[PDB]
């Protein structure tokens, strides 16, 4: 269950047409093996916005909200 | 992006899954995060973290 998060370089939300980079929440990988770990914890880092724990995936790509809540992509960084 | 920036200066969290995350100090720490190391740069706390999530 996938929540859409446009961001500043500062980590907050931005309003409508702004241009920010897209985040989601909601993601969960496997548990028991971390082949990965730097990497892991910089592409899928600490969540401000969700549950306590819980962790957001850094897609890396530009994005910016529409008038209706939707999300119109611009490409990646 | 502030986790790709090389010049940036970093922390790194823990939560209660034993789960780590690269973190920039400017930014509040989320709620069910500790900091286990830092302030420090990309390159060591990425060493940390291949350290210790293991």
């Amino acid at each position: 269950n996938t929540e859409l998060y446009v961001l500043d370089s500062s980590l907050r939300p931005l309003p409508t047409g702004a241009v920010g980079e897209l985040y989601l929440g909601g993601v969960q990988l496997a548990r028991g093996y971390v082949g990965r770990p730097g990497m892991t914890a910089s592409r899928f880092v600490a969540n401000p916005f969700g549950p306590p724990g819980s962790r957001l995936y850094r897609t890396g790509d530009l994005v910016r909200r529409r008038a209706d809540g939707a999300v119109e992509y611009l490409g990646r960084v | 992006n502030p986790f790709d920036d090389d010049e940036g200066v970093f922390l790194v969290l823990v939560n209660d899954e034993d789960q780590y995350s690269l973190w920039p100090e400017f930014a509040e720490v989320p709620q069910g995060w500790r900091t286990v190391f830092g302030p420090t740069s990309r390159a060591a706390a990425l060493d940390y973290i291949n350290t210790h999530w293991t």
